[PDB]
């Protein structure tokens, strides 16, 4: 019964947030933008 | 991005304008303050004069 299946999953998390796509690495770079 | 991050930037600019408002008030309040306090710490009694 259990099978491997390609399933749609979303991409980003906020349309309301900055979708910079760094969002972790930029603020971890924050000594230099 | 959206319709609300512009309001977020509006609150951001508004609170930094309020903070620089507090400085450009209270700096000059202190200017008034120390001018008066220095003028007290120079001005002798009128009755002495």
């Amino acid at each position: 019964s259990i099978r491997r299946t390609g399933v749609k999953t979303p991409a980003s998390y906020g349309k309301f947030v900055l979708s910079k796509e760094n969002a972790v690495t930029a603020i971890a770079h924050h000594a230099i933008m | 991005d959206t319709l609300l991050d512009k309001l977020l930037n509006a609150d951001a600019v508004n609170t930094v304008l309020r903070a620089v408002k507090n400085t450009a008030d209270a700096m000059e309040r202190g200017l008034i303050d120390t001018f008066l306090r220095v003028l007290l710490r120079h001005a002798p009694p009128c009755f002495v004069l």
